[PDB]
């Protein structure tokens, strides 16, 4: 009768693990072996994984025929009538029309997501789901979803390949009538301040602030060029104070630590310092340089770990 | 090998009859911790323990004890719940991931929503880590509903292996979901969630994973503007070029052929940060299997072809030195990068060229023809099927695959006046190949709006209608 | 052919560790002199120091001796840093430009901007 290779297409083109393991399953109690589920990034496809598709679905005679030409599956998309009929040794045209039904079924199901960039796929599958085999086509001529007005029918014959002129009219039909300086800069610890830093600047770009972050990126011989250029440009300023923060900006009287000259170029452009804590008790205003003093004066935010949303929305509160 | 099949069955046999036969609240979990101690001391076996681990998990699966666990993870106390999801953990293999994706999904699914114990939250992540290898069904059942929310909460701690659980759930998920998994991800925003997953500086494999995940979600077109809007990609290109392989060769025992075939699309996917992350785990991976004698299964899935595409069109030094130690540690050559001035080549950098990229055959056809970089810029079907010998379409094909390749990364400096390239470059990137052939009629700038169709098909031999009519159409537009 | 590297590795081992043990402020700068004289010495060999000098680059290269001039370069005394330019001058083979193209780039960099003394910038 022919169900068995009916199951092999359910195992091969399963997207329902029930109805794939029931044919396993009935593939199994027979005599034969059952196949593979295929790895649907068809344009990611090598050699093997093309013999493999021919092996599963009944074209065992045409295995080492693909080998020899090392057809990959960016040439089994774009294959043709002249290709098969001369180069490949499929004289008949029946055969190349079940291998052309093969190659819908194929291109039917199948991953586009290494070069569709505006979701053409379902754009085709919106409006008959036997659409969605002309995606590579169409993305391999360098359309999208923003230049599909401007295409004719000549173009989508020869060079996207659509043979039905009835698909052509639809295409140009639905083409034509329904298409057509950061300001939170965040200063902290190699320590233990990474996380948290990392962490704020998250929930921040969460609600759309931009925020800088690797200060020790610039920490590589670059003194003031872009330190000066960052804060400057910087509408707030958050001072992520880890356990042991303020430990090497202690007698430095020369200007050498980073967080020392972040809290200097901040309390000399006069932003709004956020002081973050982790954990940490406020130090002694007389052990610090007279050019830090001031930054024990500004409302600090206590930070808890397991409400931290509620914090997150206490800092939006005190931003611009 | 077989001595310690023999010791650890009738050991699980009894175990798991004291679990099936006492049902009270401090023996149970006494009996999970015998069991779990059994399956630490079974995966802790050098090369024996991995058929044993999966013979112990075949016996606990054939046992009936996984739908123990399940009953066990619905139980009201918590120390006995924490004990088997603890175990459930440590024994999803491909036999029993099927059994947890037909009964298992809806009761982790229930655990994914208590998410303030650390004791739970470390193993849980570990279990939906495990089952979104399973298939593209899991991985949309687990996205649509609360398992995706787990994950994407449980980034915000600081524990230093539930990070590792998480990025590797993640990692999994974008290898293992598809289309609208990565976009049900990515539009509530998982990639901004790996951002202190790959800056921590605390672990180094950790953020390795989280940038193996960025890259595979900025593998997908539709996807890769928001990831440059994450910022996550900025961080990997520092991270693998200052980290060594062969360390993390040492500290990883590889993976199968089935999760090899993943790292292959994230070379050909022209993405700098993906080729980064892939070259620096199929060097790793190949230092792995160069330890072993299988180093086979790189040339039966075709990654070394990928490889000398890497090296002969590096723009990068990074991805550059990586392909060649990786094709160092493999059995063949590696290969040179190519001179860039292709009107400039003599027969000698055709014939490299050829040697490279895997037209050993027609060596010996285009030395008697003489063809330079000039007759190779200038090359068609005709000459290729008559002169040449190439009568396969197929493969004049691929040559004109490997022909676009070439005329994308060329230098024109010996013949473009007005600096065409850069203005083919900027509709798209493929069109860069036709700048010889604009170049070559007499054209720059301020000559392209009296250009007509007939004479872009003829002369400049453009065989595709819709670049015609883009180029027409920019040539009208904007110049003139 | 063999001869002048069996004669050129020990005496640059022996020069290499005296540059890795010794942190004072004359002595390094007299090492870093012994070493550039040993390749001068190495440079003016009849076709026979090429493959010399290009071995014992390697050997250079190969015992951390690169990274160490290059944690020379930003020292804050000016001689040491002047002999320390002058021999990376003259190491600059293919095998050690990847390894300043990863590590080197930025300190150099740096060098680049302080250019009113000639001795620094006659070999940067
Ligand atoms: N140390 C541990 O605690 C430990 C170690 C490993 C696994 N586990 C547990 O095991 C379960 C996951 O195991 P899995 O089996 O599902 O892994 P997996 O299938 O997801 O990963 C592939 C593994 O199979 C191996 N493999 C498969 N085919 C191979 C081949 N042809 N040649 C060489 N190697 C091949 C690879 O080496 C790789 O380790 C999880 O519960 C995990 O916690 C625990
Ligand atoms: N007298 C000196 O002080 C002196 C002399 C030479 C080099 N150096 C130093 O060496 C470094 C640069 O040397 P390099 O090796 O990088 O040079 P290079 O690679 O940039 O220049 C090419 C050199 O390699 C030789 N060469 C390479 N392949 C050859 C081949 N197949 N056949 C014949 N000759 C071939 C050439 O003769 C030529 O001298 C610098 O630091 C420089 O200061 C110093």
């Amino acid at each position: 009768i022919g169900a068995i290779q009916s199951l092999k297409r359910l195992v091969s083109y399963s997207t329902n693990g029930t109805k794939s393991a029931l044919a396993k399953r009935a593939l199994r109690l027979l005599g034969e072996e059952v196949p593979r589920p295929i790895l649907p990034s068809v344009p990611s496809w090598k050699e093997a994984e093309v013999q493999t598709w021919l092996q599963q679905i009944g074209f065992s005679k045409y295995c080492e025929s693909f080998r020899e030409q090392q057809v990959d599956g960016d040439l089994l998309l774009r294959l043709t009538e002249e290709e098969l009929q001369t180069d490949l040794g499929m004289k008949s045209g029946i055969t190349r029309k079940r291998f052309f039904r093969e190659l819908t079924e194929l291109k039917t199901f199948a991953n586009y997501s290494t070069c569709d960039r505006s979701n053409l796929a379902d754009w085709l599958g919106s409006l008959d789901p036997r659409f969605r085999q002309y995606t590579y086509g169409l993305v391999s001529c360098g359309l999208d979803r923003s230049l599909l007005h401007r295409v004719s029918e000549q173009q989508l014959l020869e060079d996207c390949g659509i043979h039905l002129g009835v698909h052509r009219a639809r295409i140009l039909t639905a083409a034509r009538e329904m298409l057509h300086t950061p300001d939170v800069f965040i200063s902290y610890r190699r320590n233990s301040g990474s996380q948290l830093a990392s962490l704020l600047k998250v929930h921040l770009q969460l609600h759309g602030f931009s925020v800088f972050i690797d200060v020790e990126k610039l920490e590589a011989g670059k003194f003031e060029d872009k330190l000066i250029q960052s804060v400057m440009g910087a509408r707030n300023f958050v001072l992520v104070l880890s356990p042991g923060a303020l430990d090497k900006c202690m007698q430095d009287h020369d200007c050498k630590d980073w967080v020392h000259k972040a809290i200097v170029t901040a309390l000399s452009c006069g932003k709004n310092i956020v002081p973050i804590i982790d954990g940490f008790e406020w130090p002694e205003p007389q052990v610090l340089p007279e050019d830090m003093q001031a930054v024990l004066t500004f409302n600090g935010i206590k930070w808890s770990h397991e409400y931290q949303e509620a914090t997150i929305e206490k800092i939006i509160r005190f931003l611009q | 090998v077989q001595d310690a099949l023999e010791r650890a069955l009738p050991e699980l046999q009894q175990a798991l009859s004291a679990l099936k036969q006492a049902g009270g609240a401090r023996a149970v979990g006494a009996g999970l911790a015998e069991v779990f101690q059994l399956v630490e001391e079974a995966w802790l076996l050098p090369a024996v323990g991995r058929e044993v681990a999966q013979g112990l998990c075949d016996a606990i699966r054939l046992d009936g004890g996984l739908d123990l666990l399940l009953r066990l993870l619905q139980a009201p106390e918590l120390e006995t719940r924490v004990q088997a999801a603890r175990l459930l953990e440590q024994i999803l293999v491909a036999e029993n991931r099927d059994r947890v994706a037909r009964i298992g999904l809806g009761v982790i699914l229930n655990l994914a929503k208590e998410r303030e114990p650390v004791e739970l939250a470390r193993s849980v992540a570990g279990i939906l880590e495990h089952m979104f290898k399973h298939s593209e069904e899991t991985c949309q059942r687990l996205v649509a509903a609360g398992g995706l929310d787990a994950v994407l909460y449980w980034c915000r701690r600081t524990d230093p292996a539930l990070l590792r659980h998480c990025a590797l759930a993640l990692g999994n998920c974008a290898l293992h979901g598809g289309q609208a998994v990565q976009r049900r991800m990515v539009e509530k925003r998982a990639a901004e969630w790996l951002f202190p997953l790959a800056f921590s500086k605390e672990d180094e494999l950790l953020r390795l994973h989280a940038c193996l995940a960025v890259a595979v979600l900025a593998t997908n077109k539709e996807v890769e503007r928001e990831v440059e809007r994450s910022g996550t990609l900025a961080l990997v290109e520092p991270l693998v070029a200052s980290l060594d392989p062969g360390r993390f060769a040492r500290c990883l025992q590889g993976r199968g052929p089935d999760d090899l075939q993943r790292l292959v699309p994230l070379l050909d996917s022209n993405r700098l940060e993906a080729q980064c992350i892939g070259a620096f785990y199929l060097c790793a991976e190949a230092a792995i299997k160069s330890l072993q004698g299988k180093t086979k299964v790189f040339s039966d899935i075709g990654a070394i072809q990928s490889l000398k595409r890497l090296v002969s069109y590096s723009t990068n030094g990074t991805k550059s030195a990586l392909a060649k130690r990786a094709l160092r540690l493999l059995g063949e050559e590696v290969p040179r990068p190519i001179l860039p001035s292709v009107p400039s080549w003599k027969e000698a950098e055709v014939q490299t060229w050829l040697q490279q990229i895997g037209f050993s055959k027609y060596c010996e056809s285009f030395r008697e023809q003489q063809v330079d970089g000039d007759l190779l810029l200038r090359l068609t079907e005709e000459e290729l099927q008559t002169d040449l010998g190439m009568k396969s379409g197929i493969t004049r094909k691929r040559f004109f695959r490997e022909l676009t390749e070439l005329k994308t990364f060329a230098n024109y400096s010996t013949c473009d006046r007005s600096n065409l390239a850069d203005w083919l470059g900027s509709l798209d990137p493929r069109f860069r190949q036709y700048t010889y052939g604009l170049v070559s009629c007499g054209l720059d700038r301020s000559l392209l709006h009296r250009v007509s169709e007939q004479q872009l098909l003829e002369d400049c031999g453009i065989h595709l209608g819709v670049h015609r009519a883009r180029i027409l159409t920019a040539a009208r537009e904007m110049l003139h």
